[PDB]
């Protein structure tokens, strides 16, 4: 079962934004598939979801706009190795 | 006479810099010619913003630091030839989400180029992130060389990313005698994931006011700019060397025991690495 | 771009626990002076905050009294605590009053 990560500094934390990482040994199109099934079952729930940006060559897996409510359900995808919350970066 | 940086790191081919920041002046006299800006942009503010902030163009930290890292007159490897991914904003802030996509750019870029050598300053941090420090991970496997601030927190740079990624070269800061550089009530990180430390106090380099002004600037951010110009140095001559082979030729040729550990916590000292980065001579 | 750094710090007033500085402001000030402040030698944690520039005055209140206190100014782009600075810092020492 997967995990959910998020920055330990709580003012530095985007909540709204994840990024859904799966696991290695999967297929190239294994990202956009898991995307579009995350998209349906909130739907089916009320959920509206958008897909920023879909991890090709670096990590597979996705970047989305959803609410926190939804990550029980996305923890539950198949393929899915962790989920992480968005947090702030700056220049030092 | 030469700056006190340039000085300390002096002891007695076709390289390219990528760097993650602010929006650059790619027309100031230091780095014109041998800077490229890219298509990429990925930060947390309207695309407007930039134009409308009468102050300034939000360029001064993204030009500082090339210009220390390839500066004609400033610079550690005048030489270097390099290209700028804006990932940092008009506050200085930007996303874990946004560097993932502009990692992701450089490995794409990466395969597209010939065969040669690939170094990554990310002179930023954030808490530590799981998936910026896989991020990193698999773009050293990918035999990219990338180079980080230990950031700006007088902590444990293990709490920060990239800072926190052990197949990333974390640069600390050092001063004019050779001290822990002090920032505000911070400054330079510390403990066993700093790898060394390079000059980032009083940094002389490219001021965006103007094409031909320079500025003195401090900070991680600054450590990190001479370690990436000191590897792309390195990579200019031996285009081949691992991130291993260039890592173990950093720590060899660095002067050590020079820093005062007296600045770290008690418990830190004995972590922490006695390095201040220098070229091979 | 960033304004440099007062090349003297005023000290206009003391009380036993607040200190008044001053500063000539610039013409077009960009973007903040982080005031840092602690008592000298160590035995206090630093303490800071951060002021425009142009506001040309600054007061460092809840001091102790009778005690030597560094003041030290840093020429900043973003206020938060861990950014870079600007130039060269400016430092003051002053005695504050007894009661």
């Amino acid at each position: 079962t997967a995990t959910f990560h998020r920055c330990a500094k709580d003012p530095w934390r985007l909540p709204g934004t994840y990024v859904v990482v799966l696991k290695e040994e999967t297929h190239l199109s294994q990202s956009e598939r898991t995307a579009r099934r995350l998209q349906a079952q909130a739907a089916r729930r009320g959920y509206l979801t958008k897909i920023l940006h879909v991890f090709h060559g670096l990590l597979p897996g996705f970047l989305v706009k959803m609410s926190g409510d939804l990550l029980e359900l996305a923890l539950k995808l198949p393929h899915v190795d962790y989920i992480e919350e968005d947090s702030s970066v700056f220049a030092q | 006479s030469i700056p006190w940086n340039l000085e300390r790191i002096t002891p007695p081919s076709l390289v390219e810099v990528y760097l993650l920041d602010t929006s650059i002046q790619s027309d100031h006299r230091e780095i014109e010619g041998r800077v490229m800006v890219t298509d990429f942009e990925n930060v947390p503010e309207e695309d407007g913003t930039r134009f409308h902030r009468q102050a300034s163009k939000c360029d001064s930290h993204g030009t500082h630091l090339a210009g220390v890292v390839s500066g004609r007159d400033a610079g550690v490897a005048k030489g270097a030839s390099m290209r700028s991914l804006r990932v940092l904003n008009c506050q200085g802030k930007g996303t874990v989400s946004g560097t993932l996509i502009g990692l992701e750019f450089i490995r794409k870029s990466q395969l597209v180029q010939p065969v040669g050598p690939l170094v990554v300053l990310l002179p930023l941090a954030g808490g530590y992130s799981r998936v910026l420090n896989a991020a990193c991970q698999r773009l050293a496997r990918a035999g990219v060389v990338l180079v980080t601030a230990a950031g700006n927190f007088r902590d444990d740079a293990c709490l920060y990313s990239p800072a926190s990624a052990p197949e990333v070269i974390t640069v600390g800061a050092t001063n004019a005698q050779d001290q822990p550089v002090t920032l505000g009530t911070l400054g330079t990180n510390f403990g066993r994931c700093v790898d060394l430390f390079a000059p980032g106090e009083d940094i002389i380099g490219a001021s965006s006011d103007c094409s031909t002004c320079f500025v003195s600037q401090s900070g991680t951010s600054q450590a990190a700019a001479h370690v990436a110009g000191i590897a792309a140095m390195m990579l200019s001559a031996e285009p081949e060397l691992t991130l291993a082979e260039l890592r173990q030729r950093l720590i060899h040729f660095s002067a050590k025991d020079v820093i005062n550990e007296a600045w770290f916590p008690e418990d830190q000292r004995v972590l922490t690495p006695n390095l201040v980065a220098a070229l091979p001579p | 771009g960033v304004s440099d750094v007062p090349r003297d710090l005023e000290v206009v007033a003391a009380t036993p626990t607040s200190l008044l500085i001053s500063w000539p402001p610039p013409s077009h000030g960009y973007g903040y002076y982080r005031i840092t402040y602690g008592e000298t030698g160590g035995n206090s944690p630093v303490q800071e905050f951060t002021v425009p520039p142009g506001k040309g005055t600054a007061t460092i209140s809840g001091l102790k009294p009778g005690v030597d206190y560094t003041i030290t100014v840093y020429a900043v782009e973003y206020p938060y605590k861990h950014s870079g600075y600007y130039h060269r810092p400016i430092s003051i020492n002053y005695r504050t009053e007894i009661d």
